[PDB]
């Protein structure tokens, strides 16, 4: 004696094939479903992807990389040149440095 | 556990430990011979008392044949490599894909296979043309107020197909 | 009388989305690597040349690669 | 990076007036241009950041995921569809709006120079997530998930606003660098430990941490496929990148405070790869998944090592981008059989034969395969950690048999071997399906190539 | 024969020697009549369910959707604090933490005083 | 992978294996003569029947099939209808 609704029993399975099954992913126009496929498939994939794999492929020395190799090269050369030991310890001047003292 | 009732039968039982002990005795005893040999001991075995009358002494000889069965099985006995614990079990599962797909086909593909098509839609005209009035009648008919059964009668009545019969028909054929 | 027909799923929207990837990453993959192949047959990298007496250069022609 | 804010306050108004039937292709393809645009950026060289006018600049502990962010957007986008286009036209453009503010505000976020401006913005990217999940979750307690959501965010993160205004009237202005050159170890007093737990605890509940990470399962369960998606990746690698801002300061006191958080994030790891297991309700596996990786990366972290940082960074975005997929294949599913329980959808191997090819790539990313980027930072990890105790490397490998068992667990049990014969609506996969996949993997790829980009700023 | 095979919480007790199978009465006839036809009615409204032509959807199970909502979110009611849940999860939640922590209470401070010291490895020592 | 089979072959086949067991007849024997009906032997050497096809057809039927078959024609019937061979 009693339902306490009023709604329609909804929604249905509306296939988005079944009408159209030429047609690619999303909804019911056929002709801005194949301008989504032109911006996502040469937005996505031809002027986006493989330019970015291009550019990362190389850009400039990252981290400042080959520089650090080539001097790094030039002073060992040095400090073979000289003779004294290469990487000495104490990066700063032993000298220029005051303990505090008991 | 079983469709057509619940209790199997005292015989149904001693069968069913017969097919079984002689299908361990298989996998015990090979050369064949030898096998030949013990089988129709144990068929002598269950021939010493055919003229048991008696009930209790049935059963309770019955339960010494599972405890010195079980005291003699074989561990990995010759299982028959297509039934379920063999070495196929669905080995050829690969392609058996159901059949309520290939409806779902882009129609120059559906254009490639003509005749197979036009005969799958008569089929389904067919399915869907005699279902109403003969399996609406039928499971309204002959139900009592439990089914109380699984194994269910044909359309023995007047006319066209048993009810209840699509995906028992169109199975695949198992060789895909 | 032996033949059966098998029962496939399907095969055109697979081979309809597998082939607009790969002519959509072939449409600007043969610009690109000709285009980089003419760069490293034609105008070359660089040399590893010193910095003169007296002189300041660009913030740029300090690498290797033309293009970068 | 002024000119990518502006273009993206010069996006929303355009879908706002944009017409019928057009409103997609507009977002889409400028979406797209913002992607080209952010690619632009990459440049940071060497010993310092790349500094612009107070408020903006960029490290590699904030390009890679800016750019995740905005690679992010369009492929957020076009998962949300096709579950709302029955919708209105004002309602839908008020969702993608939404939208975009947020993508706005996280922008806002990452590319910030004061932790004051970094609040003000985390909770700005709080406030719209809230609305997305709670209008749209699409079942009974997305209520309670939004509720969830707001007020462990909230509660969390709200005294971490009252030791920053302590640190600015004590240190002076707030930029990330006078805070590299002003910065004095504050010693093991007690309110030096309070005012770390205050921000530490803020930036553990975002994480989250397993003490207060019943936050997540509800909001991931009952959640939008767009929101999902902003909510794991950019909301969670959010919370690590602020706790790898603000730890430069304070850390004479980490080693004796640090000692609760580390274990109780690995033994909530080993405890949440077990629950995320046995579980129902597919979508939720992925859930708990990354709250055991976001366990791993809250370890690596405070275990302060550059090998643990660039490892950190790396899992970051591995797991960022592998989430966002997964979830997205997970809808796929949902689109299909209506469920969203694991053990009624099932088969897929017949039916469906490539799909299973992007779910069998998604678990072998999450496997840890050896070229997956995940591999890189779990690797990272166990060598800081195991150099940082030399016997808790048995929990980092129990974690790792128990996330690929649970993950290659996910794969077989829908996905080999049998439909049920009576699911009978399965389409073949649309192409908008596997457009998505092949813009989640193929960068995934194609950065495992060269994958120098991604380290930390202690490359 | 043989000490009559008993079962375990792994070793499964077949149903071919119960051995208490065989006291059959009538009412466990009937019980076992009763399942028959409790499976069959079953059975039969979902074949009448799974056998038209114009149901595209799924079968609609309502025991799987059941069994999921009571093992999601239908565990927190109910709930009562009892000795053996507190004791239980007081000694699932905490202990494993604890005791783990006072190992690595053990392992650091070993390491802290042994490179206190310098009676370790560290010749090289480089990646820290 | 290819034996195929047919009906009147497979059928001579279960009649010829039949008729190579020794305490029934050939005299009378053809496909619609019952087991346990009319020619009287036991349902014991009737489970040894289907032991013998089973053992040479190469897969099991199952136990709930070993009850209710008792003649040659069904026989042939539920062995083509487990290996599926029709035209």
């Amino acid at each position: 004696p009693t339902l306490r609704w009023q709604e329609d029993p909804e929604p249905e399975d509306e296939n988005l094939y079944e009408k159209n099954p030429d047609s690619h992913g999303y909804d019911k126009d056929p002709a801005v479903d194949v301008w989504n496929m032109r911006v996502v498939f040469f937005f996505g994939f031809s002027i986006v992807l493989v330019l970015g794999s291009t550019f990362v492929a190389y850009l400039p020395d990252y981290r400042m990389q080959e520089w650090a190799r080539r001097e790094a090269e030039r002073l060992v050369k040095y400090r073979e040149a000289h003779g004294l030991p290469l990487m000495e310890s104490n990066c700063f001047d032993p000298s220029k440095i005051q303990l505090p003292e008991d | 556990f079983l469709p057509s009732a619940a209790y199997l039968t005292h015989q149904q039982k001693v069968l069913q430990l017969y097919k079984r002990a002689l299908r361990h005795l298989e996998s015990r005893c090979v050369h064949r011979d030898k096998y030949r040999y013990f089988a129709c001991l144990l068929r002598a075995r269950f021939d010493e008392h055919k003229n048991e009358k008696d009930m209790v002494k049935a059963t309770q000889l019955l339960r010494e044949a599972e405890k010195e069965f079980w005291h003699g099985q074989h561990p990995q006995p010759y299982i028959f490599p297509e039934s379920p614990g063999g070495t196929s079990y669905e080995r050829y599962e690969c392609y058996k894909v159901p059949e309520w797909c290939l409806d779902d086909w882009h129609p120059s593909e559906k254009a490639m296979y003509p005749d197979y098509f036009a005969k799958r839609e008569q089929w389904k005209k067919l399915r869907r043309e005699s279902w109403e009035r003969e399996v609406k009648q039928l499971q309204e008919e002959t139900p009592v107020g439990g089914p109380r059964t699984e194994a269910l009668p044909p359309a023995r009545k007047q006319g066209d197909l048993p009810p209840l019969w699509w995906h028992i028909v169109t199975r695949p054929r198992e060789r895909p | 009388g032996k033949r059966l027909f098998i029962i496939k799923p399907s095969g055109f929207y697979d081979k309809r989305f597998l082939k607009l990837l790969r002519f959509y990453i072939l449409l600007t993959g043969i610009p690109v690597v000709i285009g980089i192949t003419l760069i490293n047959v034609f105008i070359g990298e660089a040399e590893l040349a010193e910095i003169p007496e007296g002189y300041v250069p660009e913030h740029w022609e300090y690498f290797k690669h033309p293009i970068s | 990076m002024l000119k990518y804010i502006i273009p993206t306050m010069m996006l929303m108004p355009l879908t706002w007036l944009s017409k019928n039937s057009m409103i997609w292709i507009n977002t889409t393809l400028h979406s797209l241009l913002i992607s080209l645009t952010s690619l632009l950026l990459l440049n940071q060289f060497g010993d310092n950041s790349l500094n612009f006018s107070l408020t903006f600049f960029s490290d590699s502990l904030s390009t890679p995921l800016l750019i995740l962010t905005m690679w992010l957007l369009p492929l957020m986008l076009m998962a949300s569809q096709h579950h709302l286009s029955k919708e209105n036209l004002a309602r839908k453009k008020l969702f993608i709006s939404m939208l975009i503010l947020l993508q706005l505000f996280l922008i806002m976020t990452f590319t910030a120079t004061e932790l004051i401006f970094f609040y003000i913005m985390f909770e700005a990217t709080l406030v719209p997530t809230l609305i997305i999940i709670t209008r749209w979750g699409n079942q009974t307690e997305r209520l309670n998930a939004g509720l969830y959501f707001l007020f462990y965010t909230l509660a969390g993160s709200l005294p971490l606003l009252v030791a920053l205004i302590y640190i600015q009237n004590t240190m002076g202005s707030l930029n990330f660098l006078i805070l590299q050159y002003w910065v004095q170890p504050m010693p093991n007093s007690w309110s030096n430990t309070f005012m770390w737990l205050a921000c530490m605890m803020a930036f553990m509940v975002k994480m989250p941490l397993y003490g207060l990470h019943l936050w997540l399962p509800k909001a991931h369960v009952e959640a939008p496929i767009a929101g999902s998606m902003v909510l794991a990746a950019i909301l969670l690698k959010l919370g690590g990148y602020g706790m790898m801002r603000i730890t430069l300061l304070l850390n004479p006191i980490t080693d004796f405070m640090a000692y609760p958080f580390i274990m109780l994030s690995l033994w909530g790891m080993i405890m949440t790869s077990s629950i995320c297991l046995r579980q129902t309700d597919l979508k939720s596996l992925i859930a708990y998944s990354s709250v055991s990786h976001m366990a791993l990366v809250i370890v690596a972290i405070l275990i302060q090592t550059p090998w643990s940082y660039m490892g950190a960074t790396a899992l970051m975005i591995a797991h960022g981008l592998t989430s966002s997929m997964l979830f997205c294949l997970a809808n796929s599913n949902y689109e299909r059989v209506h469920s969203r329980t694991m053990i009624l959808a099932r088969g897929l191997q017949t039916l469906l034969p490539l799909m299973a090819a992007w779910w069998l790539l998604a678990s072998l990313t999450n496997l840890a395969l050896p070229p997956s980027i995940n591999l890189i930072g779990e690797l990272f990890v166990v060598m800081s950690t195991f150099s940082w105790s030399n016997i808790t490397i048995i929990l980092m490998g129990l974690n790792m048999v128990i996330t690929a068992l649970y993950s290659l667990y996910m794969l077989i049990t829908t996905q080999r071997g049998k439909h049920t014969h009576h699911i009978n609506n399965i389409l073949p996969s649309f192409t908008r399906e596997n457009a998505l996949m092949s813009l989640h993997m193929l960068p995934l790829l194609l950065l495992s190539l060269n994958p120098k980009i991604i380290l930390g700023p202690l490359y | 024969s043989f000490p009559k095979y008993e079962p375990s919480r792994l070793a499964s007790l077949p149903t071919t020697l119960d051995p208490a199978e065989y006291d059959i009465s009538s009412e466990t006839r009937k019980a076992q009549a009763e399942r028959l036809a409790i499976r069959s009615r079953l059975k039969r409204e979902y074949q009448l369910q799974y056998n038209d032509p114009s149901r595209r959807g799924v079968v609609e199970d309502p025991a799987l959707i059941r069994w999921t909502c009571a093992r999601s979110a239908n565990v927190y009611p109910n709930f009562r604090p009892n000795t053996k849940t507190s004791l239980l999860g007081a000694l699932f939640g905490i202990g494993p933490l604890i005791f783990w922590y006072y190992v690595f209470k053990t392992d650091r401070d070993r390491k802290e005083k042994l490179i206190q010291e310098g009676k370790l490895d560290r010749t090289f020592n480089i990646s820290y | 992978d290819a034996p195929p089979l047919t009906l009147e072959g497979i059928k001579d086949r279960v009649l010829y294996v039949l008729k190579l067991y020794d305490k029934i007849d050939p005299e009378k024997l053809s496909v619609n003569s019952h087991f346990m009906k009319d020619l009287g032997l036991d349902s014991l050497d009737q489970v040894e029947i289907i032991m013998a096809m089973e053992d040479e057809f190469g897969f099991e039927i199952p136990d709930i099939d070993a009850e209710k078959l008792m003649c040659p024609q069904e026989i042939v019937d539920y062995i083509a209808d487990k290996k599926d061979v029709y035209e």
